[PDB]
RNA sequence: CGGUACCUAAUCAGAAAGCCACGGCUAACUACGUGCCAGCAGCCGCGGUAAUACGUAGGUGGCAAGCGUUAUCCGGAAUUAUUGGGCGUAAAGCGCGCGUAGGCGGUUUUUUAAGUCUGAUGUGAAAGCCCACGGCUCAACCGUGGAGGGUCAUUGGAAACU
RNA sequence: UGCAUUAGCUAGUUGGUAAGGUAACGGCUUACCAAGGCAACGAUGCAUAGCCGACCUGAGAGGGUGAUCGGCCACACUGGA
């Protein structure tokens, strides 16, 4: 009863629904354990000129019933 | 023991202690291959491995079994110096043929091999499995007299430490693992070890 | 109160005029088994003799080695130029835990609960080196605890 | 597929079998009902039942079914025809 | 260069014990003096003496050694940089050298010590290898 | 060398150089194709034996063998033993070593394979064979 | 699969043992045809009218169903390095310097609990986390239960770093 | 997937809206979207791939381990409706 709400951060500017992830997190090493920062994202195109290009937001971008934005929308949070 | 007997070959046997030995008109020294002489058990290419023969025969196995026996030494993995060395010199080649344990323990595995042997349970034929408390390595009941079997009232009972022996077809006991109480220790704790560990 | 045992010898034989001398420069420790294990070497000429001329000048001088005895508790090692050695301790009741050359200077000092890693140069003159640096540079545990001030168990 | 596997296992002539009942679309090899004991039925004892009794419940009201032997040692262990006591209930 | 006296300072102070001076400074702060204040209280030295100035100032030293010319400073090492640190938690902490060893001390949870947390289940911290 | 620049090469070990290119090598004949599946059942053929006009002193007179398996592929290798039966149109097998006094040669011809002789000098050293295993 | 096992004991001192060499290191003895020839020949050899050694030998050596090798990994030798390599000569240190991201550049205070031996448990892959086992001519090799762990998940928030 | 003596990669492209369809859901095709998107995170491309344990084993660090042997994919004269 619950699914995917990372946090991320907005590119490209579009019709429809946008919000075009780029997460940031850590990964690491095996014999020194160097956790450091690397990133994932996710593109669609821009809401209805909301999302604002460049927002360090709460991110997804709703289920696909046409083609280009992913998957499961939260809400737009933060502007970057 | 050493791949040998005492009644004939006390010589290369450092010791074998069947007999009178040789020492009176033979030399005493060896018929072959098993004197003191250069065999590399030392600084590893020295001069013991002629008593590698006092190592491994006397336990019985043969190297390869005898190597097996030593990481059954190992397998006791306590103070390897010492819970090592009681399991590894833990058999009986001292039930076996010829003197007194009834008469049987010096020109060792000849008869009491039977197959038949019928030990107190099912069957254990061979001595080579340190018998247990309870199991009495017996002698077939129905071919059972031999001068080897009811001659403990005599010759000797009391094979070692917490393994004791009956006279009715020579019952064991086995009531305890065997010490170091009338076990042997001409087998190294530390330098018989150190040949095979530094 | 040393350690009594042979370490080696050396035939040296130099390019001179006549033949040449095989003189059996030999090092021997020597003593009665204590723990302070002292070794030292000699220039000696005879094959007999050099053994007890070498020793001669073994004993000019044999090092001490003040030995916290049943085990050193910690990780004990030492190191000079390119010789040295390092000790796990491990539990006494293991028989002998040793290396290749180092064991009979294992038996020297009374532990026999370290085990040696075997590390070092491959120099024969600076294994004595390697060697000895393990078991030189020591210093006893009760008159360091003693010596920082607090007790002998206030630092523990 | 789905009867009371009794699954060959062991070294030569060690046919130390295991209560099992296979899956509808696996092999005596795949993947099952489910496991519910270590125990050889055909034992030279007995078919010494030593299972999850208290699955009875699952298995039997979904999938799983014996076949002419252990159906009788489970009733008088009080599962197989004691589930239609149970589904009587 | 000193993100620990014993970096670069020991420089000089590997050489100051051997001729037995006894009282050096050292930059001012608040950790780094309270770690030698346990080695201090321990009976590494005599004290850690305080801060002149305010910001960097030089915290005096005062160094005792062994009454032997002895010196167990055996090493003590960090690596702080703005690039390197501990992003990261002694909610359990273990020890080397059965405790001998006696080193630097960093972390957030409640004010325990490096041998002060020797048996807390919420450890502390060590480096070094002390005999 | 540093450890939070070396993310972008590990501080470890070498590498290894070439070795024995015929102990592991095969051949796939469908499509001009070259295979290696590590096995010592590889083969050639029995060619020749020899020396050339000296530059440097190695003095010995021993033999030569560019001598080989069935299917032809060009070596250099030996003919242990004196008594052979390898000029030409010779299968073996072969296996490894080096018996002193002999200059740099360091693989072997196995005895009694397909077209070769047999060991005649040698009647001290008796009871080999290790499988077919008696007393 | 078994008129075989169990058994009478029928059976008798019966019906069941080779290696490089006899070379310094290879411990296997010195010898002869052996005169750096044959050729055994592993670090290295020997051999030239005094071969121990080529060839041969009665014993003969290290272990025995025993005898030596062949491809793989490692002992050997951390002679492969956080742990467990250095770079002048030796395994390696740049005509050179000048430079952005960076690695690392000095910090002095302070808040979070996210990580810095989770709390305790359901909790754990075989030839492989502790013991019990049974059979193993011992073995050859097989399996069994607990410990199910003391090993993940699940619950924690809080220094003197962040 | 690994690999530049493989580098600049890619073009309804970059995968929402409307029509269609998956028990589910989509550029899966279409009317619109920016040349964008992909980048020496060596993408592209080359090589390769059924995958794990498996064993051996370096002091611990822990690891290479598929033949078998077990598990988990794909193919059953090739191919195509």
């Amino acid at each position: 009863n619950d699914r995917k709400v990372y946090v991320g951060k907005v590119v490209s500017d579009k019709m429809d629904k946008t919000i075009t992830v780029l997460v940031e997190t850590y990964k690491t090493h095996k014999l020194y354990g160097k956790r450091v920062k690397y990133s994932k994202k996710y593109k669609t195109h821009d809401e209805n000129n909301s999302a604002k290009l460049g927002d360090i937001v709460k991110i997804q971008e709703t289920r696909p019933l046409s083609a280009t934005k992913r998957f499961r929308l939260v809400e737009i949070v933060e502007e970057s | 023991r050493f791949r040998g007997s005492n009644w004939k070959k006390s010589r290369r046997l450092g010791i074998s202690l069947s007999g009178t030995g040789k020492e009176l008109e033979k030399r005493p020294y060896a018929p072959g291959q098993h004197g003191p002489n250069q065999r590399k058990k030392l600084s590893e290419y020295g001069l013991q491995l002629r008593e590698k023969q006092k190592l491994r025969y006397l336990y019985g196995m043969t190297e390869r079994q005898f190597r097996n026996t030593f990481d059954i030494a190992g397998k006791k993995f306590g103070v390897h110096g010492e819970n090592f060395m009681i399991l590894l010199a833990s058999r009986l080649d001292a039930v076996v043929y010829s003197l007194g344990l009834a008469r049987t323990r010096r020109q060792a595995r000849q008869l009491v091999n039977h197959g038949h042997i019928l030990v107190d349970g099912k069957r254990v034929d061979i001595p080579s499995y340190s018998v247990k408390p309870g199991q009495t390595i017996s002698v077939r009941e129905k071919s059972q007299k031999l001068n080897i079997i009811v001659e403990s009232v005599e010759i000797n009972n009391f094979v070692p430490e917490y393994l004791n022996f009956d006279a009715d077809s020579l019952t064991g006991t086995f009531v305890r693992l065997p010490e170091r109480s009338e076990l042997p220790a001409e087998i190294n704790e530390q330098l018989i070890v150190e040949y095979y560990s530094r | 109160e040393f350690e009594e045992r042979v370490v080696t010898i050396n035939r040296v034989a130099k390019v001179v005029k006549g033949g040449r001398r095989f003189r059996f420069t030999a090092l021997v420790v020597v003593g009665d088994k204590n723990g302070r294990v002292g070794f030292g070497t000699g220039k000696a000429q005879e094959v007999p003799e050099a053994i007890k001329k070498a020793v001669e000048a073994a004993k000019k001088d044999l090092v001490v080695v003040p030995r916290v005895e049943g085990t050193t508790p910690h990780t004990i090692t030492g190191r000079y130029g390119s010789g040295s050695v390092f000790m796990k301790p491990a539990a006494p009741g293991t028989g002998v835990i040793a290396g290749g050359p180092v064991r009979a200077v294992l038996e020297l000092a009374g532990i026999t609960d370290i085990l040696s890693k075997s590390l070092g140069s491959n120099t024969p003159i600076n294994m004595v080196r390697a060697t000895i640096d393990g078991l030189q540079n020591l210093k006893n545990a009760e008159d360091v605890a003693k010596l920082r001030g607090k007790t002998v168990e206030e630092l523990y | 597929a789905v009867k009371i596997r009794l699954t060959r296992l062991g070294s030569k002539r060690n046919p130390f079998y295991r209560i099992v009942v296979a899956d509808a679309r696996s092999p005596r090899d795949g993947r099952i009902i489910e496991q519910i004991g270590t125990y050889n039925p055909t034992s030279a004892n007995a078919p010494e039942i030593k299972v999850d009794e208290a699955l009875a419940l699952k298995w039997l009201n979904d999938g799983a079914k014996p076949t002419d032997t252990v159906h009788n040692i489970l009733s008088k262990e009080g599962i197989m025809k004691k589930f239609d006591e149970q589904k009587k209930a | 260069t000193m993100t620990d006296p014993i970096a670069d300072m020991l420089t000089r102070v590997r050489n100051a014990n051997m001729v037995r001076h006894e009282k050096l400074e050292l930059p001012a702060s608040n950790i780094k003096k309270e770690i030698a204040e346990i080695l201090k209280s321990e009976g590494f030295i005599k004290n850690v003496e305080y801060v002149e100035d305010d910001k960097q100032g030089v915290l005096r030293l005062f160094l005792k050694y062994g009454q032997n010319d002895e010196r167990v400073i055996t090493g003590l090492k960090r690596i702080s940089k703005p690039g390197l640190r501990v992003y990261a938690k002694a909610s359990e902490m273990p020890k080397v050298l059965n405790g001998l060893g006696i080193a630097l001390v960093s972390t957030s949870e409640g004010v325990i010590t490096d041998k002060e947390a020797r048996k807390r289940n919420v450890g502390g911290e060590i480096i070094a290898y002390v005999w | 060398p540093t450890i939070n620049q070396l993310v972008r090469k590990p501080r470890q070990s070498k590498i290894k150089k070439s070795d024995s290119p015929a102990l592991n090598k095969g051949f796939n004949s469908k499509k001009k194709k070259f295979t290696d599946l590590n096995s010592p059942q590889k083969r050639g053929v029995c060619t020749r034996v020899g020396t050339m006009t000296p530059k440097k002193p190695n003095s010995a007179l021993r033999k030569y063998a560019r001598v080989r398996l069935s299917n032809n592929i060009e070596i250099n290798a030996y003919i242990p033993g004196i008594g052979h039966n390898l000029q030409e149109h010779s299968v073996v097998l072969v296996r490894g070593g080096r018996v002193k006094d002999l200059p740099g040669v360091r693989y072997h011809i196995v005895r009694g394979a397909l077209d070769t002789s047999g060991v005649d000098g040698r009647r001290q050293g008796r009871s080999l064979y290790g499988t077919k295993k008696p007393k």
